């Protein structure tokens, strides 16, 4: 992209949703891309996710106060590109830089699917999907997670 | 063939330099430079930092010319990235770049005579130094380590006022020099240190890797600044002093002739100032303003990612040198694409000057050894990195 | 909301404390804690919440340029107010 | 001229390495996983060497993490596994090394989307 | 454009004709030449010519590279040869620089080059000091830059940055002694890449 | 696997070049003793400087043992020319790092390090 | 500059000077310690149209080394010779 | 344990010993050692002094930040006794002059003293207390200074039955009174070497059979008084009524006490060891089996 | 263009060869030189009277770094950790969490200031100008302790110096 | 005659002529002994015929000079010298035979 912005309006702000104790959402840096719409629906197998209004007031959510507690709910805040979805047991813990990953194998069950340990100053910061396509995939469970 | 080599059966600590010397009565007849007693592996911390991380380390090399070793790794990164600084910016580091030779000479001259007695000029001189000082802190708020010529041209803009108060300094500056001139040239005490000291032929010279003054001292026709110039320097005009015996004397004519023409670019400076911006106006390299970096959405992103990860550098290697106060000082830099750079080699006049020491030296008596290392004007944060 | 402990040493805004059983409180006898007694979460706590007359609402934190970077604040839900992500100052509509 | 040498390349001894950190140490040789939190694939082209972690400690002044390991930063980088093996076993590191993963061809169809009579025809867009 | 560095082009065709010049007078040790987009000429030989390329460009009537600007060592260990050895000259009389490169591994020596710059010598002890290159025939090799008894050449991309051993006053011997490193604080490593490629003129075929 | 010969062309004359400078180090260490008031006896410097050589006796490799050899000339005039200090050459006596112990038990104890 | 007219003749006739003229120590002609506010430029990229990046990006402009020879007519010299230089006219001679 | 006195790294300086020790008399000279040893592997060490900041500076680069402490005591006043001991887990008394002084005598610094820590060290909760006697203590001694010790000892015992009571023999040592002392000028004497009785005492902390019991440490090898101080001429190339007292006492023989050698510590030969303490000063000396 | 700095001709002519005599006997040039050591005896000296005068610094100067506020009360900092990745010394330390208001703000700030190299840096990376280097650069101590800064010694920092380090940025920012 | 080549350490020519005439005459003496089908041969009889065409065409020497863009006549029998002494050394080289080795496969790939 540029590297200057000539945008000279004010911008758009939406509404922050709640969808359980995993995934925090500040849905006005939802860019639309439908992403966690799409996992919810084919992955998960979950149609509690989608669209509501139209234009540019078009919001993702699922227009009820509801919950999105599916047992591989937290893979929406990989999927998600932008900081739309996030960890909310990570929040504002740790920045990317300086965590050092560690390739690891989980024992919350007997798949074995391969995951990331961030670790920072010797502290465990959060567990992240590696990808195997043999086993998980990139996903992991949310026990997992 | 008496010996110094500062041990056993030598009760004496050396300091920054080791100099193992072997003696026959007055004569010395081997100098033996050891160094690395302020190696501080400079170029393998570089490796770890980047681009912009990495500058400071430049400032700490000739601590006497600070601002000059930032604008020598600045052209080489600015070289690799393929983007130049805007015109006021390349005339504020020649305003600066010849401040700073200012800065050298004085501390090269005035310490090379109190070295040797003259302890009264270094006092004169360093209250120029001190209001030179002053200037560096206006624009950058350090007095030495601006940090303040960066890739893409400087950090910020000449506060209001500070062009006047350099032009009300060099006003009256080469009465100083006349002064410093008064104590010095003419002294039979002083001539009779210098003339005819470690003279060096214009052939040794060139072989042994000698620059600036130490090759110009012996009548060599070479400046950087004319035969191979950077930022506006083909926009300014000077002479460059040449020596006729290639001795310490000549070199000593060289400097205090150079610093009557540093002040005369800096008074072409002071009336070429153009407007304009200070950095190049592009934002994946060089920062937005904060403003904009508070309002804009393109600014913020561009901001959190120069001062995180840094620019990449598209890969390459680049030998890059400039007219530094003692020589030429360069870097080859290495880029291997990413924002950290993967090899930067620092090349220091100095280093050269040094390893010609015992060369120089010959058929010459011990205290002419202190007059030797002072004509090649020897900052060990150079010479070791 | 400076609080002394059991022991008598003041737990800071972070929350942290030596707990009694810690040689480490050793180093301040003789000595002092540092501990930094305006609470920013009290402090901001004493703002009162601004009404407008929008859904919308900007905040770069006062100063110009001087604040903050400009943020837009939904204010549509009516069970909490809007709060600002950088200064904290909160937003309700009228 | 030239020598014939047919023994096995061994530098241990001209390197100055401690014989803790030659014998003991364990050498990962390997690829590195996407970072699952982006797209950009551009971090898993080069083979990476790293070794085993070992202990840190809280500095009992400021809490910082103390190290005693002279390798715990070190990180290495080659064109090929072929290099790296052939760089730790001149250097005398036991290794382990790990196949690269490669995503699979996917197939990808936007008009099945919209399937007349398959399970894939999505319910929203 | 304002922002963009300008091309020479007369630079760069001047630089490609000297640099075919070298290569059809020393094709014996000649293995690759090339000319960077802001115009620098770098000759890649084979090690066994360092003395006969280097004596050739400093005393050649058309070349006259009189002044050794720097030489320093890069060590890549990717490659089976880790150590590249490069050579920067200047020449005086055509106001023209050059690069010339070499390489090495840990075992194989290389000539020195004193004989032909005598600015090589100190040069060359900090390459020995620093990567561990051996250069034979050199007057006297030995450390520069490191503390006497150093074990190890701290350049070198495996060394770790904080080295193996540091530096304390004991008062039960009452001298200054060498012991394992240890850091109140360890140096934080930061993975910086971004993983977007940035520049598509550099992309190395699969 | 051939390959440039630094010094010697093969391991017999790598030898010899072991073996001349171990005698300059065996008969340089009463000096040193002297020269730098070291504490240590002349039996103990020259025990050190075997333990140093056997530490090197599983090499094959002439150009290995070459720059070995190299090594140790130059650690010799170090010491010779009196460039190191007295800290520099008690150094190879490690006099203040406690004795780490080397079976299972005794560093199951203190910590994790194999 | 407060120096009495006798004390200012010894020092001038001493120095061979007029140092008057030329003092070390700065009085009033310096810059005021409070200045007005600035309002700096903005550089060429600074516009609303005609400007796209991929227009002035020097970095992705830059290419690999242009490779004249790899192992896989009238004599040349790197540059031509250089031209001499004239004595300064400004002062040949110190 | 407490989570913060657990040991980690690998017991160099910046390690974490576990040991958070107090030091009484720690400005001596087997003070010095003693602390150096604690600082080397990373223990937390309170050094209370009533000299000079000046005097307690060559005890500052001993430990990393922030492990050396120094505070303020008077041996009579034990609220500062109190403040200096209550978060440590060992106190360490090496208390003592080889001489008296108008304000202190024998009984202050090795009865009234040690006591006084002892007390306060019991109250405040300090599960380690080693006590520095001399092997020559006896309330049937001729010097003063051993009949203090012998009281000092008993009370010390009483008042804090879990404290590990050390005997040493005089120590010689760059720093000692010993052979420095005879260098400035029947009886049979076994000295014993400052770095053995700093390594004692420093394995006596890490050592549970050590608690509650008293040790003597003593050299390899037994000389005559008139022997060793010829022996010390010949490395050398060449005072009060107690003072001469003690040195003319012969080296008690207690074969009941445990040793150095019990807590892995190999005495050191004063042969190894004269040159260096004598060489600032510019043949063996028959041994006693 | 070149000049020479010492290719003159000497007069070899009576009168020219006598002055140089003249000089040699008579000492005429060292008597010069002292001429100009007494016309500085009788000038006025630059010294200062510290600490009662100070030497003249500007708005940008980089002191002793604080941690600054909201005109509220409320931290500035957010602990988004660009001023720890930039700073090339390594001299800081920044731990966080959610607040017990949900706000994202940091539980560690330290910063080594015998790390630090008082480069400025971190001040041009934060958003939100929340730390800064002071004017202040009378801070030695008598340990090094002393000189390893914590998050309450930071916010102390700040709130002793706001009133000099707002007008300073006032002063400075439109340059910035 | 000048009083001086301002160089220190390069002495004032006398005969430049002369000298020259010998210098380029006994290189092109040296490179017969070369192979004809060496570029080393061929460019250096090429330059080194064209530069002692000059030193016959001109006899004022400060237009000679000109002619030679060599700086002063002293500078361009030094490099003369040099040439010469080159010239020698490259007939124990012979660096226009073949490539000795190749480098291995990727021994100048940047980046890696
Ligand atoms: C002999 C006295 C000379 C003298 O004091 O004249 C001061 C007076 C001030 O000269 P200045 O350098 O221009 O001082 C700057 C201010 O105007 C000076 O005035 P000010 O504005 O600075 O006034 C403030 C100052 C003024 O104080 C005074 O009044 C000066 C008293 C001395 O007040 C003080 O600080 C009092 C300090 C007293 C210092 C101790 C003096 C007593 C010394 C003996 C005990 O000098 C003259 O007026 C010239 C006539 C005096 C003869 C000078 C002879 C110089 C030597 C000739 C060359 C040979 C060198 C060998
Ligand atoms: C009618 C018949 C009459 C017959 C008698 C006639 C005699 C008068 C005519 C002759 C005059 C004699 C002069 C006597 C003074 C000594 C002169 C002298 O020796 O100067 C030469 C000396 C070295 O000079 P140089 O440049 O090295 O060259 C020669 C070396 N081959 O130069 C030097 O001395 C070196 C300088 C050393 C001094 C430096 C530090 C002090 C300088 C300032 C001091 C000012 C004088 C103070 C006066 C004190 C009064 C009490
Ligand atoms: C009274 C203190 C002396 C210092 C103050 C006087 C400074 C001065 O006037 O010296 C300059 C003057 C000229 O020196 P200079 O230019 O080298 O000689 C050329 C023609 N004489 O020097 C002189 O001509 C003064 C001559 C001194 C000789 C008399 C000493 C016996
Ligand atoms: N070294 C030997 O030869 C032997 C020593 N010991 C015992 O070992 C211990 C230490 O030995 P050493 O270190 O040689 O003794 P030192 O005299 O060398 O050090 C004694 C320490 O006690 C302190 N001290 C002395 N009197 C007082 C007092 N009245 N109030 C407070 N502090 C005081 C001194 O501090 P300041 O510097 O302030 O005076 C000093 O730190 C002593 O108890 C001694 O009896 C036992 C057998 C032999
Ligand atoms: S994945 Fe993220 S950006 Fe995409 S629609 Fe969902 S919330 Fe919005
Ligand atoms: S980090 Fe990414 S998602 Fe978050 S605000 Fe910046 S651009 Fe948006
Ligand atoms: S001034 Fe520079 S070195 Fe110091 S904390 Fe800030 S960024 Fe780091
Ligand atoms: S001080 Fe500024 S840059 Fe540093 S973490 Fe806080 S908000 Fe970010
Ligand atoms: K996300
Ligand atoms: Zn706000």
């Amino acid at each position: 992209g540029s590297d200057r912005s000539r945008f000279l309006e004010g911008k758009r702000a939406v509404e922050d949703k709640n969808i359980g104790p995993l995934v925090k959402t500040i849905m006005t840096r939802c860019i639309q891309c439908t992403r966690c719409i799409r996992f919810a629906s084919e992955i998960a197998g979950v149609d509690d996710l989608g669209t509501t209004g139209r234009g540019n007031d078009m919001q993702v959510g699922t227009y009820i106060e509801k919950m999105f507690m599916s047992e591989l709910s937290g893979n929406i805040i990989d999927i998600c590109p932008v900081g739309a979805l996030t960890s909310k047991p990570y929040a504002f813990t740790a920045r990317p830089w300086e965590t050092r990953k560690t390739e690891s194998i989980d024992v919350m069950d007997a798949v074995g699917s391969n995951i990331v340990v961030s670790t920072r100053t010797g502290e465990v910061m959060r567990i992240l999907p590696r990808m195997h396509e043999d086993i998980n995939e990139e996903w992991i469970s949310d026990k997992t997670r | 063939n008496l010996t110094l080599n500062f041990g056993p059966q030598h009760p004496a600590a050396h300091g920054v330099l080791r100099l193992v010397m072997e003696l026959s009565g007055e004569m010395v007849r081997k100098c033996d430079p050891h160094i690395g007693l302020l190696h501080r592996g400079t170029e393998k911390l570089i490796e770890y930092k980047t681009y912009l991380q990495a500058l400071p380390y430049f400032d700490r090399l000739d601590y006497v010319s600070m601002m000059c070793n930032e604008q020598a790794y600045s052209l080489a990164v600015e070289k690799l990235l393929n983007i130049r600084p805007p015109p006021r910016a390349q005339w504020i580091r020649v305003l600066f770049g010849e401040i700073t030779r200012l800065l050298n000479h004085i501390m090269a001259v005035t310490t090379h005579a109190l070295d040797i007695g003259a302890m009264t000029p270094f006092f004169w001189m360093f209250e120029e130094r001190e209001k030179m000082f002053e200037f560096y802190e206006r624009v950058s708020g350090a007095r030495m380590h601006a940090a303040y010529v960066r890739p893409g041209g400087v950090h910020q803009d000449l506060p209001l006022g500070l062009m006047d108060d350099i032009y009300e300094f060099s006003k009256n500056f080469s009465l100083r020099i006349d002064e410093l001139e008064e104590m010095l040239t003419n002294n039979r005490i002083w001539r009779n240190r210098t003339v005819d000291i470690g003279i060096v032929t214009a052939e040794d010279a060139l072989n042994y890797g000698f620059s600036g003054v130490m090759l110009r001292g012996s009548g060599i026709q070479w400046d950087l600044r004319k035969t191979q110039p950077y930022d506006v320097y083909d926009q300014v005009e000077f002479d460059v002093p040449i020596g006729s015996r290639g001795d310490c004397y000549d070199r000593y004519l060289c400097r205090v002739e150079e610093m009557r023409q540093s002040i005369r670019i800096i008074s072409q400076c002071l009336n070429k100032m153009p407007p304009g911006e200070i950095k190049v106006d592009d934002a994946k390299v060089s920062p937005p303003k904060r403003a904009e970096m508070k309002t804009s959405m393109e600014s913020l992103i561009h901001h959190f990612k120069l001062y995180t990860e840094g620019y990449q550098v598209p890969p390459g290697a680049t030998y890059t040198a400039i007219e530094a106060p003692k020589g030429e000082f360069g870097v080859y830099l290495v880029s291997d694409g990413s924002s950290r750079p993967y090899r930067c080699k620092i090349k220091a006049p100095g280093f050269a000057h040094l390893a010609g020491l015992d060369k120089m030296s010959k058929g010459h008596m011990l205290a002419d050894v202190v007059a030797i290392i002072g004509t090649q004007d020897i900052v060990f944060g150079e010479v070791d990195r | 909301g400076v609080r002394t402990s059991p022991t008598g040493e003041k737990v800071t805004h972070t929350g942290q404390v030596y707990d009694d059983g810690d040689y480490r409180k050793v180093r301040f006898v003789g000595r002092q804690k540092e501990v930094n007694e305006n609470f920013a979460i009290d402090l901001i706590a004493e703002q009162p919440v601004s009404q407008v007359g929008s859904r919308v609402i900007s905040c770069d934190g006062g100063g110009g340029a001087l604040g903050h970077p400009r943020v837009y604040i939904n204010l549509d839900k009516e069970t909490k107010t809007g709060t600002c992500g950088y200064c904290g100052l909160q937003f309700r509509q009228q | 001229q030239l020598i014939t040498v047919d023994e096995k390349l061994d530098i241990t001894t001209i390197t100055g390495v401690p014989e803790e950190h030659i014998k003991t140490r364990k050498a990962r040789i390997f690829v590195p996983a996407r970072n699952n939190m982006q797209s950009g694939v551009n971090n898993t082209k080069k083979w990476k060497m790293e070794f085993d972690t070992r202990e840190r400690w809280e500095n009992p002044l400021m809490g910082w993490a103390s190290t005693a390991d002279p390798l715990s930063n070190l990180v290495l980088t080659f064109s090929t596994k072929e290099d790296a093996v052939a760089f730790a076993e001149k250097n005398g590191w036991s290794y382990d090394v790990e196949e690269r993963k490669v995503p699979k061809p996917k197939s990808k169809s936007y008009g099945a989307n919209f399937s007349w009579n398959k399970r894939t025809r999505v319910s929203t867009k | 454009r304002p922002t963009v560095r300008p091309r020479n082009d007369v630079a760069h065709k001047q630089l490609s004709a000297f640099g075919e010049y070298v290569a059809e007078i020393l094709p014996k040790y000649v293995q690759q030449v090339q000319v960077s987009c802001f115009n620098e000429l770098e000759i890649c030989i084979h090690p066994d010519g360092v003395i006969p390329v280097l004596t050739f460009l400093r005393d050649h009537s058309n070349a006259q590279f009189k002044s050794l600007a720097d030489l320093t060592a890069v060590d890549i260990p990717t490659r089976q040869n880790r150590f590249e050895i490069v050579y920067n000259l200047l020449s005086l009389r055509f106001n023209s620089r050059i690069r010339v490169k070499t390489y090495t591994d840990e075992l194989t020596p290389i000539e020195s080059s004193v004989p032909v710059y005598k600015a090589a010598n100190w040069y060359e002890r900090e390459i020995w000091d620093m990567f561990g290159v051996f250069f034979a025939n050199h007057p006297d090799l030995r450390r520069i830059l490191t503390d006497y008894g150093f074990e190890g050449h701290p350049f070198r991309k495996d060394f770790p940055l904080s080295g193996y051993v540091e530096l304390r006053y004991d008062d039960e011997v009452k001298r200054v002694v060498a012991e394992p490193v240890e850091l109140a604080q360890e140096f934080r490593k930061f993975d910086l890449n971004s993983p977007w490629e940035a520049f598509p003129a550099y992309r190395q075929p699969p | 696997t051939s390959v440039k010969p630094i010094f010697s062309r093969d391991m017999n004359e790598a030898k010899r070049r072991v073996r001349e400078l171990y005698r300059a180090w065996y008969r340089e260490v009463p000096n040193t003793v002297h020269l730098f008031q070291l504490d240590i006896s002349v039996k103990q410097g020259r025990d050190k400087v075997r333990e140093m050589f056997k530490k090197n006796a599983h090499i094959t490799d002439p150009r290995v043992v070459d720059l070995l050899v190299i090594k140790g000339k130059m650690e010799l005039e170090e010491t010779i020319k009196v460039w190191k200090q007295r800290t520099h050459v008690m150094r190879f006596f490690h006099e203040t790092e406690a004795p780490r112990p080397k079976d299972f038990l005794s560093k199951f104890y203190v910590g994790h390090d194999p | 500059a407060s120096a009495t007219r006798f004390i200012q003749w010894l020092r001038n006739w001493a120095s061979g000077r007029d140092l008057q003229a030329k003092l070390q120590l700065r009085y009033q002609e310096i810059s005021k310690r409070t200045q007005p506010p600035p309002k700096l430029p903005v550089g060429p990229s600074h516009k609303l149209s005609n400007n796209y990046y991929c227009t002035r990006d020097g970095r992705r402009e830059a290419m690999p080394p242009s490779i004249v020879m790899s192992s896989q007519k009238k004599a040349v010299s790197p540059a031509p010779p250089i031209k001499r230089w004239e004595l300064s006219q400004d002062e040949p001679y110190l | 344990l407490h989570h913060a006195v657990i040991p980690h790294g690998k017991g160099g300086r910046s390690s974490v010993s576990g040991i958070v020790a107090t030091v009484f008399g720690a400005t001596g000279f087997l003070g010095r050692y003693v602390v150096n040893h604690l600082g080397r592997m990373g223990s937390q060490v309170i050094v209370p002094h009533r000299c000079e900041p000046y005097d307690t500076m060559h005890l500052r680069p001993m430990g990393d930040l922030g492990q050396i402490i120094f505070m303020d005591w008077n041996g009579r006043d034990k609220d500062s006794i109190r403040r200096a001991v209550e978060h440590s887990s060992v106190v360490i008394n090496l208390v003592g002059r080889e001489w008296e002084t108008q304000n202190f005598d024998f009984e202050d610094v090795f009865v009234k003293i040690p006591q006084a820590i002892a007390q306060v060290s019991k109250e405040a909760g300090v599960e380690k207390f080693i006590h520095i006697s001399h092997l020559n203590a006896d309330i049937k001694s001729s010097s003063k200074y051993l009949r203090s010790k012998a009281v000092g000892e008993k009370e010390v015992r009483e008042t804090f039955p879990e404290a590990t009571i050390i005997k040493p023999a005089e120590i010689f040592g760059r720093e000692d009174r010993f052979l420095n002392y005879f260098a400035n000028i029947k009886t049979v004497k076994q000295p014993v070497y400052i770095v053995d009785v700093t390594k004692g005492i420093i394995n006596a902390i890490k050592d549970p059979d050590a608690r509650g019991k008293t040790f003597a440490f003593v050299g390899p090898s037994r000389y005559l008084l008139f022997d060793l101080v010829q022996y010390v001429f010949a490395v050398a190339h060449r005072t009060t009524r107690d003072k001469v007292e003690r040195i003319h006492t012969t080296d008690k023989i207690l074969p009941h006490l445990p040793g150095l050698e019990d807590l892995g510590v190999e005495a050191t030969p004063l042969e190894l060891k004269a040159i260096e303490v004598l060489r600032r000063h510019r043949q063996p000396a028959k041994t006693i089996p | 263009t070149y000049k020479y700095v010492n290719l003159r001709e000497p007069s070899m002519d009576m009168k020219s060869v006598t002055d140089r005599a003249a000089q040699t006997l008579l000492w005429t040039e060292l008597i010069r030189g002292l001429g100009m050591t007494l016309s500085y005896l009788f000038r006025e000296p630059a010294t200062i009277n510290y600490p009662f005068e100070k030497g003249p610094l500007s708005p940008r100067f980089r002191g002793e770094h604080a941690l600054r506020r909201y005109p509220s009360g409320e931290e500035r900092c957010i602990a988004c950790k660009l001023c720890e990745a930039v700073c090339p010394a390594q001299a800081i330390t920044i731990e966080a969490e959610p607040r017990a208001d949900g706000s994202r703000r940091t539980t560690r700030y330290d910063i080594d200031m015998t790390k630090c190299i008082y480069c400025g840096f971190c001040q041009e990376a934060c958003p939100v100008d929340a730390i800064v280097e002071g004017p202040n650069f009378e801070f030695s101590t008598e340990t090094h302790e002393e000189l390893l800064y914590n998050k309450e010694k930071l916010l102390n920092n700040g709130d002793k110096w706001e009133a000099e380090i707002a007008a300073n940025i006032q002063a400075d920012y439109l340059y910035r | 005659l000048k009083k001086t080549t301002g160089l220190v350490g390069l002495a004032v020519c006398e005969t430049p002529h002369e000298r020259l005439k010998i210098l380029y005459t006994k290189i092109l003496d040296v490179l017969g002994h070369i192979p004809k089908n060496a570029a080393y041969r061929k460019y250096t009889e090429q330059i080194t015929n064209e530069k002692l065409s000059m030193v016959k065409a001109e006899p004022d020497v400060k237009k000679l000079e000109e002619r030679l863009q060599g700086g002063q006549i002293e500078e361009v029998i030094l490099q003369a010298e040099n040439e010469l002494s080159l010239a020698r050394k490259m007939i124990q080289w012979k660096p226009w035979e073949p490539l000795v080795e190749e480098p291995p496969a990727s021994q100048w790939k940047w980046p890696i």
